[PDB]
Formats: C-alpha cells, structure tokens, sequence
C-alpha cells in the first residue's frame, strides 16, 4: 500500500484492522468481493447522483460548494458511469434524468465497428431528412445497436 | 465445445476474409507461370485434339505446384469458415430486423388481421409464415406482443380468429391439477432427442438467409472455390473481392455507380444513333464498304443489314475518327459531299458527344458526393441533432454549443438510457423512468425535446 | 548527391530541373492536383492492372489462336502462348491503342468464336479505355474544385 | 448547373415558406410548428 493510501491509523492501519479473514497471517481477495464490492457502488452511485442533482439544480450556493469540493473524489470517480439526459416532464417541463452505465456498454460502443454505423446512420437522415421520422429514426437506430453490442458480450 | 468454436469463428470474420484475399492472390499471382506444350504430341496430324492443354514449368523450382494444390485446399477451408463466421454473427441482426418489422406491423397497423396485403410485397406476404409459430420473437426480446395484440384487436374481431392465426389455442390458461410441474428433461447431451425443434421457424429463417444478398455473395465465393478444384483458373474469380473488401475502393467506386442508371441509357442512345448511320450507309453508301485486299480478292462487304450494323458497331467507334478511317475514300464521286458529311456528323456526334457525357457523369458523381459530406459536415457543426435549436443561443457562455452536445444532449446517452430502461424491472421504475417506458412503449417520441432545452427553459438565474 | 555525380557524368545534372515544382506558388498549386487524389491514382492503375490480368486469363484460355503476330504468315510464328508473355502483351499493348486490344490482332473473318470475339473486343474497349481513364481523369478536376 | 438548381429549389422549399415567407426559426418556437404552418395554416393545396 504506496500509491494512494497516507500512512495514518485512520486511513493505513485501519485496512489492516479490517483484514482479519484468518489467524494464519495470509490473506485472500475473497474481502474484496465480500466488503466493498456490491454495496460500495451501490450506495456510493446513489449518493453521487444526489450530489450532483442537488449541486445542478442549486447554483450560487456557497454551502453546498463545500461539500462539492468534499466529495470531488467520488464525484471524480463516478463521472465515467454517471449519465444525463432531459426529458419533457410529466408536468411540462423540462427535467433531468440521471441513470447508471454500464462498463461493457462504455467498452462496446468505443469499438470501431459501432463508431462506423453511427458515422453512416448520421450520413443518412441528413441526407434523406425527415420532420417526423427523425425521431423514430433515431431509436430504430438505437434499437439495432443495442442488439449488437448484446450479441458482442456474448464473445 | 461447439458453442466455443462457433464463437471462436464469430469473432474473426473479417480476419478469415483478409486472409482468404491474401490466399487468393497468392494463388493468382502462383497462375502467372503457365504454358502450353508444342511438338507434335501423340495425337495424330490441323490435329483435332492435340492440345496437351497446360502444364506449371517453374522457373528452376519443383515448388509451385504442391504450393497451388495445398493453396486451393486451404482456400476452400478458409471460406467455409467465412460462411460460418458470416452466419453465427450477422444473421441475428438480420433476423431481429425482421422480427422487429412484423411485431410492430402487427401490433400498430395490424397487416394480417385487418389489411391482408396483396400479392406484391412478397417478403410480406413471406412473413405470414412466422406469425403462428411457438418461437416468434426469438430475437426482438418482446414476448408480450402475442398478448397484447388481444387487448386491442380481440373485442372488435373476436378471440378465436386471432387465436388460431396466432397459436397459443387455450381457453384460460388455468391448471387444474400440479399441470405436469416437473420432469427429467429427455434431452440431455450427447443428443439424446433433440427434438424441441421449430420446424417451420426454421425454414422461415432459412429463406430470409438464403435470400440475404451478402449470403447470395458468399454461396457465390463458395461455388467459384469449389470449382477452383474442377479448374484452377476460376480462382481468378475472386479477386473482385478488393472492390467491398476496401473503404477507398468502395469510394472509387462508388462514383461509377451513383449514375450507372444513366450510363446505360447513354450506351442505349450509342447503339440507337449508330443503327440509323447503319440505316442511311446501308441505303446510299454500300458501294464503299468494301474491306477486300487489293482489289483483286473475292470481295468482303457489307452489303447486308446485320453484318452493316455489326460492323459499325465494332469498328467506328473504336476509331478515334469515326467510321472515315475504315473505308474507300471518296476519290471523284458523285457522293463525295454527302459522304463528308456523313463521315463528319457520325465523328461529331458518337466519338464527341455520346462519349463526353459518359466521362461527365462520373465527374459529376464526385461532385456529387464531396458535396453531400460537406452538407452533412455542416449540418452537424451548426445545429444540435436532438433540439436543433441552433448555436448561436449556445454560445452565449463560452463553449456553450459544446457543452450543450457533449453533456446535455448527447446521442451516447440517450442510447445508454434506453438499454438501461429496457434492462430494469417494472416493479423498479421511478416515476420519470415508467413516464418515459410507457411512451416508448406506444411510440410516442414527445418525450424528446424539441425547440427546449433546460438552460431555455430555466436560465442558470431564474426567470 | 547529385550535383557531385554531375562531375562523374554531366548527363546527371539534369535531375536538378526537378527543383521547379518546389521552387514556385503556382507549380505547387497545379501539382497539388494531382498530390490532392494520389492515393487514389495508385489504386485505379491497381484495378486497371487486376481487370486486364482477368482480360488475359480469358484470352490465354480461349482466343490463344488469335494473337498471331508474326508477319505475313510464312515466317517463324510468334505469339503469346503463354501466361506472363500474354499479359505484358496486354498490358503494353491494348491499352495504348486507342480502341482496346482488338485494334492488335487477326480480325474474326467467319470463325466459330467471332461473336465472343467481337463482345470480348467491346467490353475491353468500353471498360479499360473509356471507364477507367474517365476516373483518372475526373479524380484531378474533382481536386481543382 | 442543373445539381446546383435542384439544390437551392430543395433548400429554398426546406427553409421558407411559400406563403408568406416568414421562416422556420420563427415556428420552430413550438414543435413541429414550420411543418403544422406548411400543412394545416398556410397550405397550397387548401389555396387552390
Ligand atoms: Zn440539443
Ligand atoms: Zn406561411
């Protein structure tokens, strides 16, 4: 433990504390799955995504810019999953979603294979336009990808 | 086993067909080296069949034939493993279309329950087939069509008619007594039945793959392979691979084909005008086709209507001159004039004109295509593709129009959502979450936004 | 390099004219042409060479007996009866002819293969010498604009 | 020439209407408005 871990019992010696699996001084990567590995993205996600809501939707607030300069770590760290898109509302109005991504989606969707149909899809409906099916253009789009990068997980 | 090696030659594809075209050359580039033997052969002496056809004389090497024979064997290898690759990896995208097509059709327009298409649209009228059988949306990963087609379409045309065009023939689906719960399943592996088999869907999906033009393409690179064997030379068919085997190539060639509709046609008025000049030399100017040597020769001429047509249809145009290159001139005839005429005309219109609008069109077609990246270049650059709301109200603040496509509006993200939406149970759905589910479920698409966006809507500072 | 071989061989001073294509604006402007589309010449002389290769495959196959070049008959018969010989025939003469291959070779007077012949001669024509040279020739004015 | 023509005919069409001319971006305020003013408000078939 060098690289991020500083060497106080609070932050060093307290993974030691934690690591107690056996009395025969080993350890294996069973805590790894056991502690920290469902639960910490799991709670950790959700309160990223409030955070985040609470900071978009309250600016010029000196308060809560403290607890942004706080959790920058995990806010750092949650960028790649955390996603936003906006919707018009129940109410008429234009909301926010925030939702979860997936790694293996991330991972799909940068191979050169999928970035050629979006090229090409994208050299169609500007070509052939639409005022109405534009939209469903989109999502017949969408549909047929998801499609493929799903056939891609199974390797 | 199987599994892993279907998924193993799946994987691959584009590498087996890069590699199937480097055999192919090597294979080609290996035919280069043939001859023909000479010398009297056993054959009896004009012989009628003394050829003793061919034979692969190397220069100073014994190599080159067992390199041939082992290059055809692999080659034919390599593209059966193409054709499986080929089907374990683009057949399902194919099928999901399909099966994505008939289930909306059904559900939204209803094409076999209230509009019974005609006898065009064969494809259509294909797709009639799948619609009662056991496993119809294998890949469209919506079960509930067969279901909710009865909530809509059942009360106005009764159960039973829909019943039956759809198979699920069962009063209430109640079970009386356990219902046969549970059993040793009787296929097992080792193929101990492998029965549970869809008969009908399978030939369904076996005529929509041997319809498949990419299909019909590999079938055809399958039968010229195997005929590689009856004679080598037919290997030299599939170097038209390189024309969709390359992106540049693919360009290139593209320019040809954007107006091939129209080369044709300009071909068609070639031949036209070139058989009224036929018509007009056959009338008036017989006397002066004559390709006779010297005179003094049994005369050839074309003193005919085909012959005449065929003639200047072979030699006339290709003659960078026209048809006056290729006969008697006109020495001190009363028809000198008229036949200048006819000599200059014929020049003027079918080695100028004709052959200037078939080098055009191919300029064009270049023109063309730069012109359409460079639209769809610039409409990407000026407006957003989801709101379309335009950047000059973006860059207000600084990079505005940028973040607006990167953060707010973004095409990965929308796309993300609706794998995300699709993946989560029902019971799990947040208010926004069912909201935006149940529109996606009727096909609504209000809930993308059209003409706002949240900074229109709500400025940073209220208002 | 070359201006001290010029010593060796004055002949050699002449690969120094090649200075004018870098040393004016408006010389680079007109190369810059063809510099523009030069990764696409290359491959249109490729297919070029790939579709006369296929051209000889088919003659070497069947019209064989044509390509008597020898003269007036009653002289030692050379001809391309071979593979390699047969496609530098090709590709050296048949596309500098202005009218395709059937401009070099014994005319079809009554043969059983006259009419093969004769769509053999018009494909070669309409594919090698109008198609291909149109590409070539458009891809430069394609860069002008 | 004759591209060109069909170009700016398409893209004269696409942008202004024939009517009044006002311009999509004034209609593009509600959605659909520039296709709802083409079809239903100001409509050459309606005007014949
Ligand atoms: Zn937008
Ligand atoms: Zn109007």
């Amino acid at each position: 433990m060098e690289s991020h871990k500083h060497y106080t019992q609070s932050e060093t010696e307290f993974l030691l504390s934690c690591a107690e699996t056996d009395e025969n001084e080993t350890l294996d990567y069973e805590e790894f799955v056991k502690r920290f590995h469902e639960p910490a993205k799991d709670i950790g996600f959700n309160v990223a995504v409030l955070l985040t809501n609470l900071s978009e939707h309250m600016p010029n607030d000196t308060r809560l810019q403290t607890f942004l300069e706080l959790a920058e770590s995990v806010l750092n760290y949650f960028q790649p999953f955390l996603g936003r898109i906006e919707i018009m509302g129940s109410a008429k109005r234009i909301e926010r979603v925030y939702f979860e991504i997936s790694e293996s989606s991330r991972t799909q969707w940068e191979k050169p294979q999928v970035k050629e149909s979006k090229r090409q899809f994208i050299f169609d409906v500007v070509n052939e336009g639409g005022e109405k099916e534009k939209m469903e253009l989109f999502v017949n789009f969408c549909e047929d990808t998801i499609f493929e990068m799903q056939l891609a997980a199974q390797i | 086993y199987q599994q892993k090696l279907l998924n193993y030659f799946a994987r691959n594809f584009y590498n087996m067909r890069m590699l199937a075209l480097f055999v192919a050359f090597a294979i080609n580039f290996i035919l280069l080296f043939y001859k023909v033997s000479t010398s009297s052969v056993v054959e009896g002496k004009s012989p009628h069949r003394i050829i003793a056809v061919h034979y692969v004389l190397e220069e100073s090497s014994g190599y080159m034939e067992p390199t041939l024979r082992i290059l055809a064997i692999l080659h034919t290898i390599i593209s059966f493993f193409c054709i499986i690759g080929y089907y374990c990896l683009k057949v399902p995208l194919v099928i999901f279309k399909r099966e994505k097509e008939v289930a909306r059709k059904l559900e939204f327009d209803g094409l076999y329950i209230t509009e019974q298409p005609s006898e065009d649209d064969i494809k259509g009228q294909w797709d009639r087939l799948v619609i009662n059988t056991q496993s119809f949306p294998n890949n469209y990963w919506d079960k509930f069509v067969k279901r909710k087609v009865m909530d809509k379409y059942g009360e106005f045309y009764g159960r039973d008619r829909i019943s039956e065009l759809l198979g699920m023939d069962k009063a209430a689906l109640d079970f009386s007594d356990a219902r046969e719960k549970k059993k040793p399943k009787k296929d097992s592996s080792l193929s101990a039945v492998l029965n549970s088999i869809d008969v009908k869907y399978q030939m369904w999906k076996l005529g929509v793959v041997f319809t498949d033009n990419s299909f019909l393409y590999l079938a055809w690179y399958m039968t010229m392979s195997v005929l590689g064997h009856y004679n080598n030379f037919f290997f030299a068919a599939h170097l038209l691979d390189i024309a969709m085997g390359f992106k540049t190539l693919r360009t290139i060639l593209s320019s040809v084909t954007h107006n091939g509709k129209q080369l044709v046609l300009t071909v068609g008025l070639l031949a036209v005008v070139v058989y009224l000049y036929t018509v007009v030399a056959f009338n008036f100017f017989r006397k002066f086709y004559n390709k006779s040597e010297d005179g003094d020769t049994p005369d050839m001429k074309c003193d005919d209507m085909l012959t005449c047509y065929m003639f200047h249809m072979y030699v006339g145009v290709r003659a960078g001159g026209g048809i006056g290159d290729e006969i008697e001139d006109p020495a001190g005839d009363e028809y000198e004039i008229y036949r200048i005429i006819f000599d200059i005309t014929f020049f003027f219109f079918v080695i100028v004109i004709l052959l200037a609008i078939i080098q055009g069109l191919i300029i064009d077609a270049f023109g063309e295509l730069r012109d359409q990246q460079e639209q769809v270049k610039e409409d990407m650059e000026t407006k957003c593709f989801i709101c379309g709301i335009g950047n000059d109200y973006f860059d207000t603040v600084p990079h505005g129009f940028e973040t607006h496509t990167l953060q707010e509006h973004n095409l990965a993200n929308y796309l993300f959502f609706l794998m995300y939406l699709i993946n989560k149970d029902e019971t799990e759905h947040t208010g926004q979450e069912s909201y935006v589910w149940k529109m996606y479920q009727e096909r609504c698409w209000e809930f993308f936004p059209a003409g706002d966006c949240f900074r229109k809507q709500y400025e940073d500072q209220l208002n």
